[PDB]
DNA sequence: CGCTCTGCTCCTTCTCCCATCCTCTCGATGGCTATGAGATCAACTAG
DNA sequence: CTAGTTGATCTCATATCAGGAGAAGGAGCAGAGCG
């Protein structure tokens, strides 16, 4: 289960740049290897790779 | 009537009009019709493989083998630029097929799935694009379709494309794939290609990869250990076995002698950086950014496509005689002045090809800079207007110099009445590069043709070349020979961030790389110990 | 440092290259010698050796 | 929190005290009811505390 | 007469906790991959 | 109704030291039935 905004805001410093929180970082490390994973299981992957 | 060993009765009429290699090809896909297997006609463009299938179809058809009386509904995914020629072909060659095509230009003026249902209804001939497999990948596939002929099947080169789940998601024993090159880039394209036609015979794609390919490009360096090269010729030589009676591929060596072609010639230009673009390009990979690439914390992507955008011109990366774009801030564009300059001298016509399409458009900058007419066609033009534009180019002398990008128009749009190519820029596949040469040198070209690839040395361009040569190389050792010269270092054809103009004391890297120039028990136990001690 | 006044605090450490005979209440070792030793011009940390003499039973 | 967390005394009231992560862990690993009968968990749900 | 089934003790992880509230300053933090061609399709812009 | 043009949308390529305290597990092992 990945929360909602809420729980994990994106604030707005002095200028522009949105800060994204710990979770959002951490959920697209998640995301990434999740990604990552599910090709390397769909195309050419060794065993040990996938583990 | 000619016939076969289990009784194939293809017509008379039709089988005296095809050539030796065609009746050849046309038995092939018979004894995979018989063995219910699939194949690739990986004849190269030119000899006509269109022909082939619409005779074997046809035999099919008129000697009702039998499931189903005959032929039954067969679909053809193929690109759109050459739907409406299948159709002609059929209608030219073997007019009782119910030829449809499906499309929003089409002939049905009703719902697209009733065009399904009845032609599947009626044994038709359906044609579609692979756009249309891909959307109506759950619809199209519900029919009993009796074949499946993926006519330039290099679409589904990727493993990974939702078009070749699409294209592999239909049940037929009978799967055609007529592409001019069954690998382009390196044997992931091999083994899909294989998945489609034979879903078993080579591995799942890991296995593939961990026997076949790593081994193969380990050997295709020239620091290989012997043991190295020695592994990726025996795994080589099996792949080559495993596939030999499924694919079928035809070079223009054997068939040469029946057809006429002209000589070409082709010459690999090495350009040098002007200062500036040679400062603007030493800047850059002294910059932190390539830094950052080295270290993995940023997409190392941006850095080639930057380093290409600075060999290309320096106003593409950066941003009167000092406009955008001006010709003399470049040494590839300093060569292509001089190159156009003495061809409209000679009064010969000019191919200008280039990846890029804003590069395409500094040219043409450059072009109305200078006086010479010129025909532009990219991706920006609308389809239904790139055959007028051809035919005018074509047609006329009044036009010097046509500009394109190697991947615009649908495989091998008819460039005759040009003379000299250039590719300006080199890319990363070696098969875009080649059908750019190919498409100005083809079958009716009248005059010697001559390809001038321009390089700017010591860049990222020259490592992009060395990767398409390595690459065609590969493709090569996999599909002709597998013995081969060693050429390349693993190190220095991997790194590419780096910057060694040459001065002229030395030779370029590329001249440097290419300095030099049943069974008795017995044959079988023969056989093996043979290839164990490779 | 950046205009702004940075101050450095003297920081406490155990002198090096002596011997200290300590004795842990709770311990399995009854009386224990270290020696931080650190060479004599600092090129790596203080490599500590221990001495000690186990606890009767 | 070995005799306090060991009681039965509602999930609610025990990741209060220490514990947080643990306790509800446990309680949701186990199906555990907070019947909201003491003074935290009504805090916490901002209900009058009886 | 050798196996099982305890169940006591010693060690070893292992994991949890460490008063309340309040003021101020100071430093660090910033995330960017492209490009083009093909095909679809749906809306005009004419017929 | 019929083409044709022009946007948007999407797919597919090419890149390699001055804690402490308690709870749980595990292991060594003494010993008692008892097969």
């Amino acid at each position: 289960p990945v929360p909602p905004l809420s729980v994990r805001p994106a604030v707005v410093m002095q200028g522009s740049a949105r800060n994204q929180d710990d979770l959002t970082h951490k959920l697209a490390d998640i995301v990434k290897i999740n990604n990552q994973l599910r090709r390397n299981e769909q195309n050419g992957a060794a065993a040990h790779v996938i583990a | 009537d000619a016939e076969f060993d289990e009784g194939f009765k293809v017509p008379g009429f039709l089988f005296k009009k095809l050539f030796k290699y065609q009746q050849t090809g046309v038995r092939w896909l018979w004894e995979l019709h018989c063995q219910q297997a699939g194949g690739i006609l990986g004849d190269e463009m030119g000899l006509g493989r269109t022909i082939q299938i619409i005779a074997f179809l046809a035999g099919l058809s008129y000697s009702k083998i039998r499931r189903f009386e005959g032929l039954g509904p067969t679909v053809i995914v193929c690109p759109t630029t050459v739907m409406h020629q299948w159709v002609k072909e059929f209608h030219t060659w073997w007019p009782p097929f119910r030829v449809a095509i499906l499309h929003e230009t089409g002939s049905y003026t009703h719902k697209k799935e009733k065009l399904i249902r009845d032609v599947a209804h009626c044994h038709g001939i359906l044609i579609t694009s692979y756009s249309y497999i891909r959307l109506m990948q759950d619809d199209i596939s519900r029919y009993d379709w009796h074949y499946v002929i993926l006519d330039e099947g290099h679409k589904i080169r990727n493993p990974n494309a939702a078009v070749t789940l699409a294209c592999k998601q239909f049940r037929t024993p009978h799967r055609i794939i007529l592409s001019g090159s069954p690998m382009q880039n390196n044997l992931r394209e091999l083994w899909s290609l294989f998945d489609f036609i034979f879903p078993g015979k080579l591995g799942t794609l890991p296995v593939f990869m961990e026997q076949f390919s790593v081994p193969i490009t380990m050997g295709g360096y020239s620091n290989a250990s012997p043991v190295q090269v020695k592994t990726a010729y025996k795994c080589a030589c099996v792949l080559r076995d495993t596939i030999n009676p499924y694919l079928l591929r035809r070079m223009k060596s054997d068939v040469k002698m029946s057809l006429s072609l002209p000589d070409k010639n082709e010459q690999v230009l090495f350009c040098r950086l002007t200062d500036e673009q040679h400062k603007v390009y030493q800047n850059f990979v002294d910059s932190k950014e390539v830094y950052r690439i080295l270290n993995g914390e940023m997409q190392i992507f941006s850095g080639l496509i930057a380093l290409r955008k600075i060999c290309n011109h320096p106003d593409l990366f950066s941003g009167e005689e000092d406009q955008f774009g001006y010709w003399k801030r470049s040494g590839k564009m300093i060569v292509v002045e001089s190159l156009l300059k003495i061809w409209h001298k000679q009064g010969q016509r000019v191919l200008l090809f280039s990846q890029s399409r804003q590069m395409l458009d500094i040219l043409e900058v450059f072009l109305r800079a200078q006086k010479y007419t010129y025909l532009k066609m990219d991706g920006t033009t609308t389809i239904a207007s790139r055959q007028p534009l051809i035919t005018r180019y074509n047609e006329d002398t009044s036009i010097f110099v046509f500009l394109l990008t190697t991947r615009v128009g649908g495989l091998g749009v008819n460039l005759t009445g040009a003379n000299r190519v250039v590719i300006y820029d080199p890319d990363w596949n070696p098969s875009t590069d080649t059908q750019a040469r190919e498409r100005a040198w083809r079958i009716g070209q009248k005059k010697q043709v001559t390809v001038y690839r321009l390089l700017t040395a010591g860049t990222i361009e020259e490592k992009i070349y060395h990767r398409q040569i390595f690459k065609q190389f590969l493709t090569n050792r996999v599909l002709k020979d597998p013995k081969q010269r060693r050429f390349f270092k693993s190190n220095d054809l991997y790194e590419l961030f780096t910057l060694t103009s040459p001065d002229a004391s030395q030779s370029t890297e590329t001249s440097a790389i290419f300095a030099g120039t049943p069974l008795a028990s017995s044959s079988l136990l023969a056989k093996m110990r043979a290839r164990n001690h490779l | 440092i950046n205009g702004s006044e940075k101050v450095l605090i003297a920081q406490e450490k155990m002198a090096t290259n002596t011997v200290y005979v300590f004795a842990k209440k709770d311990s399995k070792y009854a009386y224990t010698g270290e020696c931080r030793s650190c060479l004599e011009n600092s090129s790596r940390p203080t490599s500590t050796i221990w001495v000690s003499m186990l606890a009767r039973g | 929190r070995h005799g306090v967390n060991r009681q039965d005394t509602g999930p609610l009231m025990k990741c209060s005290f220490e514990e947080t992560v643990d306790v509800l862990m446990e309680a949701a690993a186990h199906g555990e009811s907070d019947p909201m009968k003491g003074v935290s968990e009504n805090i916490m749900l901002g209900q009058l505390a009886p």
